[PDB]
Parts: structure tokens; C-alpha cells; sequence
């Protein structure tokens, strides 16, 4: 999980979840990485899969 | 199993778009990004109920794939949830449409633009897309976009979410039907 190529204006919608440091399950890498950007780099990856 | 239901591959979960057929052979359409690199498809997370195997996949550029049914007993309804689908049609600006997907269920809105290009990154660009004001979330990929009893499109991707509102792009279903020589029923 590298979010360097983010943000992206749109994400595909397949489900392959990641667990954020905010305890939120992100539905895919694309969603997760746009959140990272939106948080200005404060959100991180806790672990793979659902929280 | 009908349009909008969950489907699982070895990698993740998508939504079944539409059940289609050609002669006596049954398949289902879903998103190409979901069929890319998937072989076998199952109806549950436990992977115990087999659906079939990928027969074709077109992504990026387009965003559609088809799976041939190997499961002989599962019911293959020509509906979306309980909604009957009797034909396919082309999207038009201002058309009232509905999407159904395995994560968010059923949501409605309208077509705001045609022939849009969506760039998902690293060379994954899709062209010819239908834009709408319908939301969608991870898991919803490949579910149906319909209008009444008319099949219109397959969920591809977008931005925003169902809580706060969003924009979703769909692959025109007509193009997929024609590519594979199949039809809705």
C-alpha cells in the first residue's frame, strides 16, 4: 500500500477491504488512499482486511 | 441469483450485473475490472457454492466481463432483485435510472452525461462511460443500472458515497451484449 499516485478522481468499486488507523474499514485501496490524502497524510494503515 | 447480488472471486467481492444467455448457454455480466485475473466465481464468501468461470474480460478501455455458469441448479433469474428486466436500451441525458449492488443495495438518480472518460490511474483508463448522480461504494462494482424493465449499464466506478452523495460511471450494457452475442431474458 503506497498512496503516492493519489488523489484520483474516481475509484473502481470492487471490495477488498483495508483497516484504517481511524478504525474504519476502507473498501479498497483506492478508497483508502484517497482518504489518506484527504486527511493530509494523518491516516495510516492499521492492517489488511476489515477492521 | 439475480442482478445486484454479491459474487466472489479469489480476490474480492463484486456484484452480478445481469443474467444473460445465448441459445441454451447461461452467463452473467459483471465489471471487467472484476473479471480481470479471476477465474472461478462463487455465490458466497465461504466459496462453497460455485457459480462458473470467466469466459471474457474487457478492461481497461471498456469495463465489462462475462462469466459462464457451471452451476446447474442455482436459479438464474432474469431480474434485478425482484425487478423484471425485459430489454436493454441506451442511456440518454435526463434518464431516471436505478442501481443495485451488493454493498449499498438500491439507489436512484439520473444520467447527467454520456461518453465520459474516467481515468482510474496507471493506464487504466475507461472511455464511453455513462455518468450519473447515483452513489456507489466498494462491492457495488459490476451491479446493474436499469430503468424500469430496461437494462442500461454496469457499475464501474466513481467518487463520493451514499451518505454524502456521489457520482458513479457505468459501462453501457448494449456494448457488452453485442460483444458477446448474448441477450437479456
Amino acid at each position: 500500500v503506497d498512496c503516492s499516485e493519489y488523489p484520483k478522481p474516481a475509484c473502481t468499486e470492487e471490495y477488498r477491504p483495508l483497516c484504517g488507523s481511524d478504525n474504519k474499514t476502507y473498501g479498497n485501496k483506492c478508497n483508502f488512499c484517497n482518504a489518506v490524502v484527504e486527511s493530509n497524510g494523518t491516516l495510516t494503515l492499521s492492517h489488511f482486511g476489515k477492521c | 441469483i439475480s442482478g445486484g447480488d454479491a459474487i466472489y472471486s479469489s480476490t474480492g467481492r463484486c456484484s452480478l450485473g445481469f443474467n444473460v444467455r445465448s441459445g441454451s448457454t447461461y452467463y452473467f455480466l459483471t465489471a471487467g475490472h472484476c473479471t480481470d485475473g479471476a477465474t472461478t466465481w462463487w455465490a458466497n464468501s465461504a466459496r462453497t457454492t460455485v457459480l462458473g468461470t470467466t469466459s471474457g474480460s474487457s478492461f481497461p478501455n471498456n469495463d465489462y466481463g462475462i462469466v459462464r455458469y457451471t452451476n446447474t441448479t442455482i436459479p438464474k433469474d432474469g431480474t434485478v432483485g425482484g425487478q423484471d428486466i425485459t430489454s436493454a436500451a441506451n442511456a440518454t441525458v435526463g434518464m431516471a435510472v436505478t442501481r443495485r449492488g451488493s454493498t449499498t443495495g438500491t439507489h436512484s438518480g439520473s444520467v447527467t452525461a454520456l461518453n465520459a472518460t474516467v481515468n482510474y490511474g496507471g493506464g487504466d483508463v475507461v472511455y464511453g462511460m455513462i455518468r450519473t448522480n447515483v452513489c456507489a461504494e466498494p462491492g457495488d462494482s459490476g451491479g446493474p443500472l436499469y430503468s424500469g424493465t430496461r437494462a442500461i449499464g454496469l457499475t464501474s466506478g466513481g467518487s463520493g458515497n451514499c451518505s454524502s452523495g456521489g457520482t458513479t460511471f457505468f459501462q453501457p450494457v448494449t456494448e457488452a451484449l453485442s460483444a458477446y452475442g448474448v441477450s437479456v431474458y
